[PDB]
Formats: C-alpha cells, sequence, structure tokens
RNA sequence: CCCAUAGUAGGCCUAAAAGCAGCCACCAAUUAAGAAAGCGUUCAAGCUCAACACCCACUACCUAAAAAAUCCCAAACAUAUA
C-alpha cells in the first residue's frame, strides 16, 4: 500500500509517500474468466451484510467506502457492497473501523439500541403514528431491495417491508 | 458633427495609379488560386487535409450552437 | 483527440408556407341542431386514424384517450407558435376542428324533462393517434423538450416522438411480444374462453388484448 | 491590465467612451490623448486605427500603436464609404487582388500578423473573408473588365442607393 | 466480454503521423521542454522571440506521439513525455540563444533532445552548447 | 489549479522543483510544476519565483519550498501525487 | 533496429566505443602512415 | 426554503443534497433558491 | 477536471449599440476557439458553454410519494430444503 507520513524537525516538515506491503489474490481463484472479484470468485448473490470478512476488504481505515475504480466491482455488486457494510456499521459490526475524530466519543449517546439490517440512516426516520389501513399499512423497511437476489433456501422469499 | 469620410475620387483609372501597383508577372503565381465566391464544401474535401477537419469541425460547433438552446 | 463525425445535413426538407399552427374555432361554422349521445365508444381501444407521419419528422403522440376541448387547443397553439422557429420548423394539425357537441342541464336541476342544451364541442381522441406534427431542418431535442412540455398539459396522458423515436418503440412492443417467456397469454385465454373468463370479460378485450381499459393504454402490458 | 478601443487617430476627445473608462482606471486622460495625437501627426490622413493601451500599478501607461482597419482599407480601395445593406445579395463594388495584396503587405507588420508566423497567403485569405462580410466583390483579374464594371456599376448602384435612400425616407415619414 | 471491433485510423491521425515523420526525418536536432500553463500572450511572445531566429515550434497529441517512439529509432525519447510536453523543431542547429531567450523563465525546462541522433540531457545541451567553434573543429585536426 | 489562485499564494517567496525526465516517478512533481506556474497562481504575487532544477543523475523528484516566515517546506514527492501534496502545501501556506 | 541507453556525463564514466575502435586502429603507428592521414584528409578540404 | 415535489437547480452554484430522508437544493450564491422536497 | 489569443469595436441600422436590442452575410491565423449558445453589460467590461493541448471510474435502471375532526390499530417476523 502507499502511505504519507509527515515529519516535523527544526522548524522543517518533510513530507514522505512511502511503499508499504500489499496483499495479494490468491493463487487459483474459481472462475478466472469473471470480471468482477465477486464473479471471479463466485460470490455473486453469496453474501449478506454478516460477512465483514468480505466486505472490511473493500473499505477504508474508517469505515469509508473505496471507489471502482480502485475495487474492481461492477456498479451493481459496488451498490451492494456499500449498502451491505452500510448496514454492517449500523449494527455494530466493525468496531475498529469507527470514524475518527479527537475527542468527541466521551459524551456517550443513548445506551445499545441494538440493531441488525438498518437500511435508512437511524437519525433520519419519522416515527409511522398512523400505521393506515389494513389494505395500504405504512410498512418498516427490514433490509435491503439491493439483495433480493441473495440465494434463498427457505422456499419462502425473504421480507423487505414488514 | 463626425463620420469617417475620406472618400478618394475613384475615376475610371483612380486605383490603377494612385498606389503604385506593380506588373502583373512580378507578382507570384500563387496568388491566382484562391476560393472566391463560395467557401468549399466537405465532400469537395479530402479526409486527409486539415482544412477538412477544421470545416468538419465548424460544422459540429454550429450543431452544439443549434442544440443548446433549452438544454441548462 | 475525440473522433468526430459528420453532422445531419438538412439539403432535401422544404418548409412550406404558413409555418404556423391555423386557428382553431371552437365551434362549426354550421352548428348541429340535433344533440346526439355520449358514444364513448370513440376515445375507446386504439385510434384507427392519424397514427402515421405524414410529412413531419416529429409530433405529439397520444397515450390514452380523451376529449379535446377550445382551451386544450388554445393552449397547445399558443404554446407551439410562440416556442418555434418560424424559419426553420413547421407545425400542422392532425386532430380536427371540436365537433362532438356535449349538451349540460341548467345548474340546480332535477333528473328528467328532456336532454340538456348543447353547451360546447369537443374533438374526441384515441390512444395511439398524433395530434400535432413536426417538421423541417431540425433536430429532435428542442422539439421534443417543448412538444413535452405541451403534452403533459393535455386531458390524456402524452409523449414527444419521432419517426426513429416511434419505430424503435413499436419494434420493442414486437420484441417484447415475441420473448415473453410466460406460457399465458391474455390474447390466448380470451380467444380459448379458458375458465369461462369471458364471463368477466367484454367483447371488446377480445381485440383489445387486455391493452386497453376504459380510455386507459398500458403500453407494458404485452 | 489591459485596455481594447478604436480611436481615430486625429481626433482624440478626451470624452466617451475612452472618458469613463480611463477615468475608472484611475490616469490622467488628456496626457494620453495628446500624446497619442502628437504620435499620429506623422500621419497625413487621420486614420482610424485600434489602440492597446497597457498600465501598471505605479499609474503610467504604455501604448502600442498597430495598423488601421481592414474595412477602412478595404472601403477605401473600393472607393465607397459606407458598408451594404444585403451583404451576399448586393454587391458594394468592385476591387483586383493587387488591391488585397498591398493592403496584406503594408498590414502583416502590425501586432496581429508580425507576431506569429503567418505566410502572405493566409493574410490575404483573412482579407478576402473580411471583404466578403464587407459585402465587397473580388474576382481574378480585372485590366478591361474593371474599367467597364465600374463604368455600368457606378450608375446602376447610385440609381439603388438613390432607391435605398428613398426607402429610408418613406419609412421615417411612415412614423 | 467478446473481443472489441477495433476502429479504423483516421484521416487526422494519418497526416499527424506523416508530418511528425517528415520533421523528424528532414530536420538536424529537436527539443523538447514543458507546455507551461501561461497565457496566450506571452506564449506567442516567446513563439516570436524563438522564430525571429528562424527555428519553429509545434505541439502534438501524445496518443499519436507515443506509437512513434516506441516503433522508431527514438525509443529512449519516450519516457519524458509523461506530461504537458512540446517540441521544438528547429533546423541549422542553434543552441545559445534559445537557452539565452529560455533563461529569462526559470521555470521552462528543457527535459532534453536529441543532437543528430545524440540524445543529451539539460545540462548535456549546456555543455554541447559551449563547444568550441564548428571551424576550429574542423581545424583541429 | 483554482484552489491556489482562491487560497492567495502570496505567502511563498520561492520554490523549486527537482526532477529527472528520463526517470519514471517524476509525473506527480512535474505537473506540480505545471499547476504551480499557472498564470493566477504566479500573478497572485508578483514578488515569489519558481525554479525547475533539471538533472539526470538524481534519479529523484522533489520539491523544496520556502516563505516569509522562513519555514523551509520539502516534500520529496515520488510516490506522492499531485494532488495529495497540492493540499498539503495549501494547507501548509493557509497554517502559515 | 535499436539506440544506445544515451546516459549523462555529470558523472562520467562510459564513452562510446566506435571511438575506441577507430583510435586503437590508427594510433599505434609512427609518423609514416600520420604522413598519410595528414595528406589525404585534406583531398576534400 | 420552498417546497417542491419537483427540484431543479436554478443556477450553477444549487447543488443537491439527502439530508433528514429528504432531497433539499442549497444554493450559497442566491439563497433564493433553496428548495426541499415534499 | 482544464481553457478562451486574434482581421474584429464583421459590416448595416442606431447617440451608442463591439457575439450577445433588430436583420443580412457567417468568411477567416496560428496545432485551437462559434462573425457567438446561455447570462451579464447604458455602451463597454468582467463569467461560462462550444474549441486544441491533459488524462481519461460511472458519466446515470426516465418521471411516476400529501393532510380532519372520540383513540394508532391484531401480535410479530428478511435466512432447516413444495
Ligand atoms: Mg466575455
Ligand atoms: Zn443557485
Amino acid at each position: 500500500f502507499r502511505e504519507v507520513v509527515e515529519t516535523q524537525e527544526g522548524k522543517t516538515t518533510i513530507i514522505e509517500g512511502r511503499i508499504t506491503a500489499t496483499p495479494k489474490e490468491s493463487p487459483n481463484p474459481p472462475n478466472p474468466s469473471g470480471q468482477c472479484p465477486i464473479c471471479r470468485w463466485n460470490l455473486k448473490h453469496k453474501y449478506n451484510y454478516d460477512d465483514v470478512l468480505l466486505l472490511s476488504q473493500f473499505i477504508r481505515p474508517h469505515g469509508g467506502m473505496l471507489p471502482r475504480k480502485i475495487t474492481g466491482l461492477c456498479q451493481e455488486e459496488h451498490r451492494k457492497i456499500e449498502e451491505c457494510v452500510k448496514m454492517a456499521h449500523r449494527a455494530g459490526l466493525l468496531p475498529n473501523h469507527r470514524p475518527r475524530l479527537p475527542e468527541g466519543v466521551v459524551p456517550k449517546s443513548k445506551p445499545q439500541l441494538n440493531r441488525y439490517l438498518t437500511r435508512w440512516a437511524p437519525g433520519s426516520v419519522k416515527p409511522i403514528y398512523k400505521k393506515g389501513p389494513r389494505w395500504n399499512r405504512v410498512r418498516m423497511p427490514v433490509g435491503s431491495p439491493l439483495l433480493r437476489d441473495n440465494v434463498c433456501y427457505s422456499r419462502t422469499p425473504w421480507k423487505l417491508y414488514h | 458633427v463626425q463620420l469617417t469620410t475620406y472618400a478618394m475620387g475613384v475615376n475610371i483609372y483612380k486605383e490603377g495609379q494612385d498606389v503604385p501597383l506593380k506588373p502583373d508577372a512580378e507578382y507570384p503565381e500563387w496568388l491566382f488560386e484562391m476560393n472566391l465566391g463560395p467557401p468549399k464544401t466537405l465532400e469537395e474535401l479530402d479526409p486527409e487535409s486539415r482544412e477538412y477537419w477544421r470545416r468538419l469541425r465548424k460544422q459540429n460547433i454550429w450543431r452544439h450552437n443549434r442544440l443548446s438552446k433549452n438544454k441548462r | 483527440v475525440k473522433t468526430l463525425l459528420p453532422v445531419p445535413s438538412f439539403e432535401d426538407v422544404s418548409i412550406p408556407e404558413k409555418p404556423k399552427l391555423r386557428f382553431i374555432e371552437r365551434a362549426p361554422l354550421v352548428p348541429k341542431v340535433r344533440r346526439e349521445p355520449k358514444n364513448l365508444s370513440d376515445i375507446r381501444g386504439p385510434s384507427t386514424e392519424a397514427t402515421e407521419f405524414t410529412e413531419g419528422n416529429f409530433a405529439i403522440l397520444a397515450l390514452g384517450g380523451g376529449y379535446l376541448h377550445w382551451g386544450h387547443f388554445e393552449m397547445m397553439r399558443l404554446t407551439i407558435n410562440r416556442s418555434m422557429d418560424p424559419k426553420n420548423m413547421f407545425a400542422i394539425w392532425r386532430v380536427p376542428a371540436p365537433f362532438k357537441p356535449i349538451t349540460r342541464k341548467s345548474v340546480g336541476h332535477r333528473m328528467g324533462g328532456g336532454k340538456g342544451a348543447i353547451d360546447h364541442y369537443v374533438t374526441p381522441v384515441k390512444a395511439g393517434r398524433l395530434v400535432v406534427e413536426m417538421g423541417g431542418r431540425c433536430e429532435f431535442e428542442e422539439v421534443q423538450g417543448f412538444l413535452d412540455q405541451v403534452a403533459h398539459k393535455l386531458p390524456f396522458a402524452a409523449k414527444a416522438v419521432s419517426r426513429g423515436t416511434l419505430e424503435k418503440m413499436r419494434k420493442d412492443q414486437e420484441e417484447r411480444e415475441r420473448n415473453n417467456q410466460n406460457p399465458w397469454t391474455f390474447e390466448r385465454i380470451a380467444t380459448a374462453n379458458m375458465l369461462g373468463i369471458r364471463k368477466v370479460l367484454s367483447p371488446y378485450d377480445l381485440t383489445h388484448k387486455g391493452k386497453y381499459w376504459g380510455k386507459f393504454y398500458m403500453p407494458k402490458r404485452v | 491590465g489591459v485596455i481594447r478601443a478604436i480611436v481615430r487617430a486625429g481626433l482624440a476627445m478626451p470624452g466617451p467612451p475612452l472618458g469613463p473608462v480611463l477615468g475608472q482606471r484611475g490616469v490622467s486622460i488628456n496626457q494620453f490623448c495628446k500624446e497619442f495625437n502628437e504620435r499620429t501627426k506623422d500621419i497625413k490622413e487621420g486614420i482610424p486605427l485600434p489602440t492597446k493601451i497597457l498600465v501598471k500599478p505605479d499609474r503610467t501607461f504604455e501604448i502600442k500603436i498597430g495598423q488601421p482597419t481592414v474595412s477602412y482599407f478595404l472601403k477605401a480601395a473600393a472607393g465607397i464609404e459606407k458598408g451594404a445593406r444585403q451583404t451576399g445579395k448586393e454587391v458594394a463594388g468592385l476591387v483586383t487582388l493587387k488591391h488585397v495584396y498591398e493592403i496584406a503587405r503594408i498590414k502583416a507588420q502590425d501586432e496581429a500578423f508580425a507576431l506569429q508566423d503567418v505566410p502572405l497567403s493566409s493574410v490575404v485569405r483573412s482579407i478576402i473573408g473580411s471583404a466578403r462580410s464587407l459585402g465587397i466583390r473580388v474576382v481574378k483579374d480585372l485590366s478591361s473588365e474593371e474599367l467597364a464594371a465600374f463604368q455600368k456599376e457606378r450608375a446602376i448602384f447610385l440609381a439603388a442607393q438613390k432607391e435605398a435612400d428613398l426607402a429610408a425616407q418613406e419609412e421615417a415619414a411612415k412614423k | 466480454s467478446p473481443p472489441s471491433p477495433p476502429q479504423e485510423e483516421i484521416g487526422l491521425i494519418r497526416l499527424l503521423r506523416r508530418e511528425i515523420a517528415a520533421v523528424f526525418q528532414d530536420n538536424r536536432m529537436i527539443a523538447v521542454c514543458q507546455n507551461v500553463a501561461l497565457s496566450a500572450e506571452d506564449k506567442l511572445l516567446m513563439r516570436h522571440q524563438l522564430r525571429k531566429h528562424k527555428i519553429l515550434m509545434k505541439v502534438f497529441p501524445n496518443q499519436v506521439l507515443k506509437p512513434f517512439l516506441e516503433d522508431s529509432k527514438y525509443q529512449n525519447l519516450l519516457p519524458l513525455f509523461v506530461g504537458h510536453n512540446m517540441l521544438l523543431v528547429s533546423e541549422e542547429p542553434k543552441v545559445k540563444e534559445m537557452v539565452r531567450i529560455l533563461r529569462t523563465v526559470p521555470f521552462l525546462p528543457l527535459l532534453g533532445g536529441c543532437i543528430d541522433d545524440t540524445i543529451l540531457s539539460r545540462q548535456g545541451f549546456i555543455n554541447y552548447s559551449k563547444l568550441p567553434s564548428l571551424p576550429l573543429v574542423q581545424g583541429e585536426l | 489549479a483554482a484552489a491556489l489562485a482562491r487560497l492567495g499564494l502570496r505567502p511563498v517567496k520561492q520554490v523549486r522543483v527537482q526532477f529527472c525526465p528520463f526517470e519514471k516517478n517524476v509525473e506527480s512533481t512535474r505537473t506540480f510544476l505545471q499547476t504551480v506556474s499557472s498564470e493566477k497562481v504566479r500573478s497572485t504575487n508578483l514578488n515569489c519565483s519558481v525554479i525547475a532544477d533539471v538533472r539526470h543523475d538524481g534519479s529523484e523528484p522533489c520539491v523544496d519550498v520556502l516563505f516569509g516566515d522562513g519555514h523551509r517546506l520539502i516534500m520529496r514527492g515520488a510516490h506522492l501525487t499531485a494532488l495529495e501534496m497540492l493540499t498539503a502545501f495549501a494547507s501548509h501556506i493557509r497554517a502559515r | 533496429e535499436a539506440l544506445a541507453g544515451a546516459p549523462l556525463d555529470n558523472a562520467p564514466k562510459e564513452y562510446p566505443p566506435k571511438i575506441q575502435q577507430l583510435v586503437q586502429d590508427i594510433a599505434s603507428l609512427t609518423l609514416l602512415e600520420i604522413s598519410d592521414l595528414n595528406e589525404l584528409l585534406k583531398k576534400t578540404l | 426554503f420552498k417546497n417542491k415535489t419537483v427540484l431543479k437547480k436554478r443556477c450553477k452554484d444549487c447543488y443537491l443534497v439527502k439530508r433528514r430522508g429528504r432531497w433539499y437544493v442549497y444554493c450559497k450564491t442566491h439563497p433564493r433558491h433553496k428548495q426541499r422536497q415534499m
């Protein structure tokens, strides 16, 4: 990889860009004819928001996302991975990819409202005060619609609004 | 009043003698090949020549100007 | 370098005299004395007239049935005549002047006592009929913009189309029809009276093929 | 900064349009006009001619004199005063290619053509284009053609210009 | 995806190749330099200051400059052409006044070039410029 | 390159860029010379000069900048990219 | 074909070898052939 | 802020942002252009 | 994401109308920039866009949602095989 290190010594700031170690691909990917890493490793429709081992290979050291021109993902898999990583961030997963901040974590907010498959940003969704009639109820989005094509073993489709 | 009026008395031979025009045999020959009346067209022009691409680009600019009247 | 392509030339298109839209009168010169019934079938189903381009290359295509009246005519004519270029574009009507008489009874009237007096006139329009056509030495984008402007204000669904656009829509409809993957078709079931479905369907559904519902047209219905 | 304008050689009065722009620039205008006029006193005609003016922080100005206008030179070689109203459909006069060669050889030493590596061919092409825009007409050889062409054209153009002037007359009457 | 249908070469790049080959064959030496993002008026000011001694300048796209460098004998010129680059086509090789008129602007780098098929760096160019007069060099032996 | 034009490059008094054109890792500092020799970034103040030191045996891109307060900011950019060192230099000049 | 790698002379360590070959051919003899050099090189000069 | 069902930038300095589950058009040059989705 | 030199303040008309008040023409230099597409200007000027040079992630599945009066309204739940 690459990094920038700044050394202040005697009113002189040395700015250096150094190259560090980098992990390569595994020796024998199963489908070398594929285009995306997901297609190459046959992971298409085979990963969820729980697969942090797969998600964290596409994300910045501070919980951010990496661009497609670097990762190599297709447009569809990029959106799938980005939404999955948002849900993983909101689910309390990825503890070491927290946003960087000098001292702002000391005023701890509301305690651990445990949650998962969180689609929207928790601080921007209004309560459902009226719920509508039986034939049109205001449902609650659970999960992401961009994972509707994942492999299903339950013989019943995944429920996205419940 | 003020408006530029310097109108030399152009007679049948005024501008043939007011300035020292040299005989036709003394000017170089490359002067008498210019396209005078109409400008030349794409089909007349060779896709290899640079003026071909200049004219094609002028047509492209005209098309862009025509189209870009309602697009913000 | 960016590769360049020749501009589409216009040396075989001649604009006619009087290029702006003709004034449309609200009522016929000879008013109709006899009052006719509301034969609602003149806006039902597909249009059989004015479905193809005649002289222009752009148009407003109706995607649903409805009645055009003088307010609509004035709106479209004024917007077109104030938004087009007389020297390079010409616009031609494709719907007649309002001729169908709509009668209404006096306000606060009980039911009965004959029909009402003729109040105004309308032009029936079916889905798939071109309403205004446009031609000249211009591309499609400017006319598409200021014609979708007009089409959004029509009493029915409408779009701004061109020759190539309309041909593309028709070819895509045929392609969808042939590559449809389920084996159960409205046409097949309706024509074979499968499940006795004609007790729910209409005699017009044998020809509408499920694509038309009242004065509404579904272009994704196959 | 720079100032782009055209002013007559022997006539530059401390007023509009150079007045307000130079006043907003912040430099004396009488000194500039007197200096310019005394520079161009060496011209025996009083030829309008463009001027590039450059200013520096210490409130003094350096001015570069160029060549006169191709519009002026072409209308002078044509012998007409005003440009044609209907360019392309109406002819403003007749000139020969020797005149445009002379104009090019006398103009190419200005700041807009001697600053580049332009042959006289591209310069005369530019002059021919500006002539077409002006509406004047250029053909190949005019030894015996020009004399008869001038003979007929002076009369027909005087008649047509009188027609245009009376056109302006009834237009000004019908208000 | 199946192999792309390759395009055919256009007249622009074809004649660009022709003229670049012509000026690489007929000329004596070439001086490449960096295309400073400098104003147009001053840019033509230098352009005229260089042409006043009868030496020309040109600018060409890299996407057509590179293949000539790769497939010709001038391969070693390629790795210098990674940015905003221009070339000075100059017959009757004269370097003294070029260096003198480039020294006024210290941000114009002469990244190098060839001198009768002899490619030298910037300091190479300066020490080649410092070479004695050609009649003296000829008469030395 | 409008970032420096808006940030007012006027604190600086001298900048110099050293590189070898015949080396593969000089593009960043070369295009930094390009963006720092721009008309606006240089016309924001006419009391500072830009220097293009050209050598062949150095084999290393480097940048050395000195401004009014006497501080010497050196960034030997051969792995460090143009935009990164650009925003670093801009941040340094706006801090001081 | 190809061209020489062409290094710099601010740190001079290498020089073209065609010069070495020609000098090894010409510069190991007495005045007998130096007279040939002097008489002959000036036929065109 | 003005409520709109369709939002469009009225100048080059208008920018669309997605905040509090809504689409806003924010302009710093002309605060006149501030629009909020409804 | 850059980049805006020129015949030229193209002529006519206009007090002035310079690409941008209205029309006719729309050539033409440099490797590149339209007798000018948006503004903007009293006229100018200062801004873009169209143009070389510079690399080039996509440069976009089109749009297609709203509030009334006593008190929301089953509880819930995305992943063990038709
Ligand atoms: Mg401007
Ligand atoms: Zn705005």
